[PDB]
């Protein structure tokens, strides 16, 4: 079987904080 | 290497240490003879952390 993902498997680049900002 | 006593310099084996230092993001490690004294807050301040 196969299935489709939605919104998955994000993870953080890094340590470094950070808060409000639509970081690329 | 057939490495034998009487050979000239450029010939003979050196020994080698390659030191590589990586900081990929970790939150603290290794350091040096640092002395730690103690810190303050709410003055202007030149601080190392």
């Amino acid at each position: 079987a196969y299935t489709n993902s939605f919104t998955r498997g994000v993870y953080y680049p890094d340590k470094v904080f950070r808060s409000s900002v639509l970081h690329s | 290497y057939g490495f034998q006593p009487t050979n000239g310099v450029g010939y003979q084996p050196y020994r080698v240490v390659v030191l590589s230092f990586e900081l990929l993001h970790a939150p603290a490690t290794v350091c040096g003879p640092k002395k730690s004294t103690n810190l303050v807050k709410n003055k202007c301040v030149n601080f190392n952390f």
